[PDB]
């Protein structure tokens, strides 16, 4: 509520008003204590759920998913620090700016008490991410991945308000989600697939399928400075999560289709893991685990029974941690050395023995070790997508073995001897490089503790 | 290397009686340790519905637990001495022997 | 930690080599340039690291055969290897 | 099996005429040490067999492409083929597993979950 | 399996026995054999294959075993006299490839 | 930086003596045939000109082969031709194709019909015919 | 630290290399002789062989046996 | 490879995969001679092709009687406990990143470092462009003048010169 | 080959030169630096073991009776040494 | 260095400690010792003999 957006865009002239170099710590400051008013009224219930106000219920609905998003803001001032020291002050005074000026949308979204809140708000960004990617690239290609970016988001996003505004004046209003309790089915028909075929793909070109991901390792292998807003961007996509606020109603009956998204999405996942052996440069090894574990859930959410909202909801903040962390390594490590094609970097391990448990720890947590949120993240996937059909133990059962050598692959590339040429490379991780890179394996695996805090109602 | 071995006593005899206790041992417990172990079975689910090749089959691997032992018995604690000079060997080892023992 | 010096290899070498009742014990050790001692073009320098090797024991290279003219040459860079004397 | 590999074949004395391959490859070995020593670099080398070595694999090929060849067409029988298996899979269960669930009951009364 | 009639009580694992459960039995010799108070063979801790003949013999063995704990032996004669209970009984059922081989063989 | 003519442009025959070696020498004569030809099946965009392909196989055999590295430590200056499936791959074993395992992982299906029998030990074969009685076969009593 | 002195070996012994004697029928003859000779003598000729190199003595086998057997013993 | 020495690497081999054939350290030594007797069978004769099938036929009846799993010689190119000991690998150059309080510890060693940098640290102009002079165009094997004609310094400094040792 | 003559002997003074400035050890070279500053040891395996089993009953004896179905201790399996008779022995 | 508490071998065969042997031969009783009760008293098989059941009346 108010509680938050109005300190959130207090920030926003908490940074120009300031002096010279004071910014950074100025900012970085204040945008940690908004994570106690965070929590502060929230996690509430539980049964029942809150909704304090007209149009907003700020999470109630055991999605909780908003404490996360206000973590990732000042992590990126300690991630985003490096090479953007090197341009002027009312251009870096624009960079947090508009970098908040996501934040403050994110805190709107998950709440929006309605549909129609939700999609101008969910189309609403755009806006600040493209403006982060094309300028503060690298490479002269992220000039495509601008548009890319669009031309899909946007794409089939449009036929959403052609549906949405179908609704609001059939059945009628859509005012609220609290109100479904009248909700007809949908049978069938020759129009009606249209609609909930409209009311689905816009979703779908986010969170990928094995078609229609063709951007997304397009604007993550060439992209801002620290992953600056590539952090965030690991964030929205999952945040298609709205498919749960529908196709749980609103069209509860057809089934029917489900298929295609299935078999096609099913086979993926034992798929995009598999190309992403064989690559060369690092942020896209990367990006292909991304969609993998990710492209998981598509097939978690269409199944109804719960046992998947038990283990559906810790995958979109599973990775959430783990996915987001990756990037941050392949950052530093890219810092002193100025390709990022992974053969370059070997022979480290002896140079930066610190940072060796934190490949290790990342590394570890795509095995998913049975203790952390990870497995018990997908062991309530495997359990009730079982019961769907006895055979997807197979196919999901390969995913958790390319998967392994898929990870490791990764870490023991770092473990050999090279001297080689490198006179570079002799900062010995100053403590940004980890401290930032911690505050993820700390608050991760601490949740395992008490892990009911992340759970849908089922 | 099972080459270059040498014969049982050149400054290693404790060790050397260790190996051919327990060598032994494995090769059908003849009053030892597992008397109760590898012995109880062949003579006891022996008589069953066994798939009368297993019966061919396992107890000739029990022939082999020998040549398991012998060979490496034989090169190494058994042949004349081979392998380079300059050899060291010291087997006093307080926090070694205590160990074995 | 196994101490180690560079007397001895100018001892074994010259050992073994004055064991070798083809080589008469008066003759040059460490410089006798060996292609006096080298009849013929093999059956010395291939032969003579055949023993060498049984001793130390480090797959005495290939290319390394061609540095055995000198006999102060071989003992010489067998001090690099194993990390021999100061 | 994999392979031969061929440690000895035919030579002597032809094509002992093909010398300076190594002068090829001696010229940078020069050069690279004539580059790799020196006091005062702090960096990378360019190492261009690397800079082409991705980019001449990852881009420069939809650019290269052409949808000619028939073994480009080939795909089809890689790309879309299992993926109608794999319908042609499940659909049969879902529903051999369903009509039993109506006539007939295979399960138990223990199971609430599911 | 002498009386096949019905089990008034349904337990399996069979707590429900015949009677007592045999290994075969009788068929004549022994028609009634014999062999422990039912009563007491659960009211302990029976495994099941425990149960077979020589229950009376075999739990007086145990007995003696709690008896003396800082010890490595009881009774090397009885546990000797379990096999002449057991040997005694086995052998007594070594008999049944006897019977029919002569019997089913020509007449 | 580099500024022109990065990598490979649309072969796989565009004179090919000006490509190996204009730069990215594969070859040294513009035939060593390391010549950018192997552009074999095209019309699938792989593998264009190339100064590249179908240089032998099996491994960078790793060993002393030291003219200064020479194989996968230390890195040559530029003979750079595909990878990535060299670290886990290496040469001629000492027989060949003998696949004496689909023989003995097949030997004991020969004992697949030891199967089918059983093993009882008593009493022993015996021929017999109508001898053989599991259980019971007459009276009871 | 002059250890490694030669005049020392110089074979005789060793049935086993005694086949100089065999190859003298074509000869070469021992040369080098001693090397393979180094440690081929000394205590080196005795060298344990079978069950003897299992037994160890049989030391307190036949003189322990009845050191329990026995005292009352009725 | 030179005609003459080709025989030499099947030379270095030959008795090589015999020893770890034979087991006692006279059979080895036994059949020195007695195998020894068939390479001299023609000592002096043509080096092409008349002798050619002395290289010709040992293609076989050598990998013919080939693999008995051969004594590797543990620290080499191949086998156990070769390159075990990566652990350390002397990183030499790892004197740069200190923030001293960490350098108060060996004084004389750095007190010797910086002195031997004066000689790497110009050793060059006529250490580089004698290069310049000594190689006319496409010079195979890259050493310089083995003295360098006066004094060398190193000249290969330090990299070959000074590299990591092994313990 | 002679060639190496002038060369590599100069590693040989060059070499070993910079092993021959690499070993040393007078003077203490670990300066530390600052500062200041078996019967028993019988409070030490006290400080060991006798620390946790006070705490860990701690956590039992108020505990069991707590939860109402806790450790799930057997039968005492009982034997005709109490009320029964064997009566045999046969 | 460390010391010089033993010297190496040029194959002189080095010398034991003289409590390292007798110190371990009392270990070669327990395997000689301990094979005692085998015997006695065991035999072959302590086991009872199948009266082969001619009974068959
Ligand atoms: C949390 C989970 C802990 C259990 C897994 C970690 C295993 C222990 C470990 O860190 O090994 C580091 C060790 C570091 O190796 P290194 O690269 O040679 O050391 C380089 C530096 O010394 C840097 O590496 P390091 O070995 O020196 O580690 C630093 C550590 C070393 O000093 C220690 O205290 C040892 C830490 C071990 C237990 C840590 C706390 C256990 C709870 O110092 C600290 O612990 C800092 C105090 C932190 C206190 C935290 C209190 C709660 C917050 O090994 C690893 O890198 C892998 C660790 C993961 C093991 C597998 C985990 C899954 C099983
Ligand atoms: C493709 C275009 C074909 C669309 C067919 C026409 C859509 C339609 O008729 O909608 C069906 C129905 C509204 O029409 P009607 O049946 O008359 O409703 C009854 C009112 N009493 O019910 C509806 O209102 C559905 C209307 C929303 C459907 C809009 C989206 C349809 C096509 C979406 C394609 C999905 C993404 C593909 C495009 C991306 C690439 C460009």
């Amino acid at each position: 509520m108010l509680k938050y957006i109005i300190p959130t865009i207090m920030l926003m002239p908490l940074t120009w008003l300031s002096k010279n170099n004071m910014i950074w710590v100025n900012s970085t400051a204040h945008s940690l204590l908004i994570s106690f008013t965070s929590l502060l009224l929230m996690n509430q219930f539980g049964d029942n759920s809150l909704n304090f106000s007209l149009l907003f219920f700020s999470d109630s609905l055991s999605t909780p998913l908003l404490i996360l998003t206000m973590w990732l803001l000042p992590l990126m001032l300690m991630a985003s620090q490096h090479h953007l020291s090197k341009e002027n002050l009312t251009r870096k005074k624009l960079f947090i700016t508009m970098l908040i000026s996501l934040q403050l949308f994110l805190i709107m979204t998950f709440t929006a008490m309605e549909l129609i809140l939700f999609y101008i708000l969910f189309e609403a960004t755009l806006v600040p991410t493209l403006i982060i990617i094309t300028r503060w690239g690298n490479q002269t290609e992220r000039l495509n991945a601008g548009l890319y970016f669009l031309f899909y988001t946007l794409a089939g996003s449009l036929p959403l308000l052609v549906a949405l505004i179908y609704i609001q004046n059939t059945v009628g209003s859509l005012n609220f989600l609290m109100l479904q309790y009248w909700v007809q089915p949908v049978h069938n028909s020759w129009s009606n697939v249209f609609m909930w075929l409209a009311c689905m793909m816009a979703f779908m070109v986010k969170m990928p399928l094995y078609g229609l991901h063709l951007w997304l390792p397009k604007a993550h292998v060439e992209a801002p400075i620290a992953g600056s807003m590539v952090l965030a961007a690991v964030l929205l996509k999952l945040g298609g999560y709205g498919m749960l606020r529908i196709t749980l109603i609103l069209n509860p009956m057809t089934d029917f289709m489900a298929y295609p998204f299935i078999m096609l999405s099913l086979w993926g996942m034992i798929m995009t893991s598999s190309i992403c052996l064989r690559q060369t440069d690092l942020k896209s090894l990367i990006a292909y685990s991304s969609v993998s574990h990710m492209a998981l859930v598509i097939v978690a959410i269409l199944i109804q029974t719960p046992w998947s909202y038990m283990g559906a909801t810790a995958l979109m903040i599973a990775h959430g941690l783990t996915s987001s962390m990756l990037f941050c390594l392949a950052n530093s490590n890219y810092e002193r050395i100025h390709s990022r094609t992974m053969i370059l970097a070997r022979g480290l391990q002896t140079l930066l023995p610190l940072m060796a448990t934190w490949w290790l720890l990342a590394s570890l947590t795509n095995l998913a070790l049975p203790p952390t949120i990870n497995l018990i993240g997908e062991l309530f996937v495997v359990m009730s997508t079982f019961s769907w059909s006895n055979i997807t133990i197979i196919l999901m059962g390969v995913n958790m073995v390319i998967t392994a050598l898929y990870s490791l692959y990764m870490l023991i590339m770092t473990q050999r001897g090279k001297y080689t040429y490198h006179i570079n490379n002799i900062s010995p991780s100053f403590t940004r490089e980890n401290a930032l890179m911690s505050l993820h394996i700390l608050p991760l695996l601490l949740l395992t503790l008490n892990p009911k805090i992340i759970l849908g109602p089922l | 290397d099972i080459r270059k071995m040498g014969g049982l006593f050149k400054a290693m005899p404790f060790t050397t009686t260790a190996l051919i206790v327990g060598s032994l041992a494995l090769t059908g417990m003849p009053f030892l340790t597992g008397f109760y172990s590898k012995d109880l079975i062949i003579e006891a689910a022996n008589t069953s519905y066994t798939n009368a090749w297993a019966l061919l089959m396992t107890l000739i691997a029990t022939s082999f637990t020998a040549i398991y032992s012998t060979r490496i018995i034989f090169f190494a604690l058994l042949g004349q001495p081979r392998f380079p000079t300059l050899v060291n060997i010291n087997e006093n080892n307080p926090l070694l022997i205590n160990s074995i023992k | 930690a196994p101490p180690l010096t560079l007397e001895g290899i100018k001892d074994r070498v010259l050992y073994v080599l004055k064991l070798y009742d083809k080589i008469d014990p008066e003759k040059l050790s460490v410089n006798s340039h060996f292609m006096k001692d080298l009849g013929l073009d093999s059956l010395d320098q291939v032969e003579i690291i055949m023993a060498m090797e049984d001793e130390f024991g480090f797959e005495i290279p290939d290319i390394d055969a061609e540095k055995l003219m000198c006999p102060q040459e071989i003992v010489d860079y067998i001090a690099d290897k194993k990390d021999v004397y100061e | 099996t994999t392979l031969d590999p061929a440690e000895y074949d035919i030579s002597s004395e032809t094509r002992k005429a093909q010398a300076e391959r190594l002068a090829i490859r001696s010229r940078l070995k020069r050069e690279y040490q004539l580059q790799y020593y020196d006091p005062s670099r702090r960096g990378v080398i360019e190492d261009p067999a690397l800079v082409r070595w991705t980019y001449a694999r990852s881009a420069n090929i939809y650019p290269n492409f052409r949808p000619n060849t028939k073994t480009s067409l080939l795909g089809a029988l890689f790309g879309i083929g299992p993926l109608v298996f794999w319908y042609y899979v499940f659909k049969t269960d879902r529903d051999r597993k369903e009509k039993l669930i109506q006539e007939g009951k295979l399960d138990r009364t223990f199971n609430i979950s599911y | 399996a002498r009386r096949y009639l019905g089990d008034a009580s349904v337990e399996p694992d069979p707590l429900r026995m015949p009677t007592f459960p045999p290994d075969y039995g009788f068929p004549e010799r022994k028609e009634r054999e014999m062999v422990a108070t039912q009563q007491e063979m659960n009211d302990a801790q029976l495994v099941l294959q425990q149960r077979d003949y020589c229950a009376h013999y075999l739990i007086r063995f145990l007995k003696c075993k709690r008896d003396s704990f800082p010890n490595f032996l009881a009774c090397k004669h009885e546990r000797h006299d379990w096999d002449y209970c057991e040997h005694l009984d086995y052998v007594k059922r070594m008999k049944e490839f006897e019977r029919e081989r002569r019997l089913l063989q020509r007449k | 930086a580099s500024h022109i003519t990065k990598d490979m442009l649309p072969g796989p025959y565009p004179k090919t003596p000006e490509e190996r070696a204009a730069a990215a020498k594969k070859y040294n004569m513009r035939v060593e045939d390391y010549e950018p030809y192997p552009d074999d099946g095209t019309g699938y965009g792989d593998y264009p000109k190339l100064p590249d392909r179908s240089q032998q196989e099996r491994d960078p055999w790793y060993d002393w082969d030291h003219p200064d590295l020479r194989l996968n430590w230390g890195e040559p200056m530029h003979w750079d031709l595909d990878m990535y499936i060299r670290n886990r791959v290496d040469t001629s074993p000492t027989p060949v194709n003998w696949n004496l395992m689909c023989k003995h992982l097949f030997g004991f299906v020969a004992f697949m019909l030891f199967m089918f029998w059983v093993g009882e030990t008593y009493p022993a074969y015996q021929p017999v015919g109508p001898k053989q009685y599991p259980y019971n076969n007459l009276y009871l009593e | 630290m002059e250890l490694p002195d030669y005049k020392q070996w110089k074979i005789e012994g060793t049935p086993l290399e005694t086949v100089q004697e065999k190859l003298a029928a074509r000869g070469l003859r021992d040369p080098w002789g001693r090397n393979e000779a180094w440690r081929y003598m000394g205590g080196f000729a005795n060298n344990v062989s079978f069950v003897g190199a299992l037994l160890k003595g049989f030391k307190w086998g036949f003189a322990a046996f009845v050191v329990a057997i026995g005292a009352e013993y009725y | 490879l030179t005609h003459q020495q080709k025989v030499l690497r099947l030379y270095k081999r030959a008795l090589r995969h015999l020893e770890s054939w034979c087991i006692h350290r006279d059979k080895y030594r036994y059949f020195a001679c007695l195998l020894r007797a068939r390479f001299d069978e023609h000592k002096n004769e043509k080096d092409m092709v008349k002798a050619t099938q002395l290289l010709r036929e040992a293609e076989e009846e050598f990998w013919h009687g080939q693999h008995p799993q051969p004594y590797i010689f543990p620290e080499s190119p191949g086998g156990t406990s070769y390159e075990r000991y990566e652990c350390y690998k002397v990183p030499e150059w790892c004197l740069d990143d200190w923030h001293p309080s960490e350098k108060a510890m060996y004084p004389d060693y750095f007190a010797k470092r910086e002195q031997w940098k004066k000689l790497r640290r110009e050793s060059w102009e006529r250490e580089v462009k004698q290069l310049q002079e000594e190689t006319p165009v496409g010079g195979p094997r890259t050493e310089a003048l083995p003295p360098a004609r006066k004094q060398g310094d190193l000249p290969p400094l330090w990299w070959h010169i000074v590299t990591r040792p092994r313990e | 080959t002679p060639e190496e003559k002038l060369r590599l002997q100069q590693l040989r003074e060059l070499r070993r030169r910079w092993l021959k400035d690499q070993e040393l050890s007078p003077r203490e070279p670990v300066l530390p630096p600052q500062r200041v500053s078996t019967y028993r040891h019988s409070i030490f395996a006290f400080t060991h073991v006798l620390i946790p089993v006070w705490i860990i009953h701690y956590y039992l004896k108020y505990h069991v009776t707590t939860k109402p179905y806790t450790i799930v201790e057997k039968k005492p399996r009982i034997f005709p040494g109490d009320t029964i008779l064997e009566t045999g022995e046969v | 260095g460390g010391g010089a508490h033993i010297e190496p071998r040029y194959r002189q065969f080095p010398q034991l400690t003289r409590s390292q042997v007798i110190q371990a031969e009392f270990f070669s009783a327990t395997m000689w010792f301990w094979i005692l009760w085998r015997f006695w008293h065991d035999s072959d098989a302590v086991l009872g003999h199948f009266p082969y059941p001619d009974p068959s009346q």
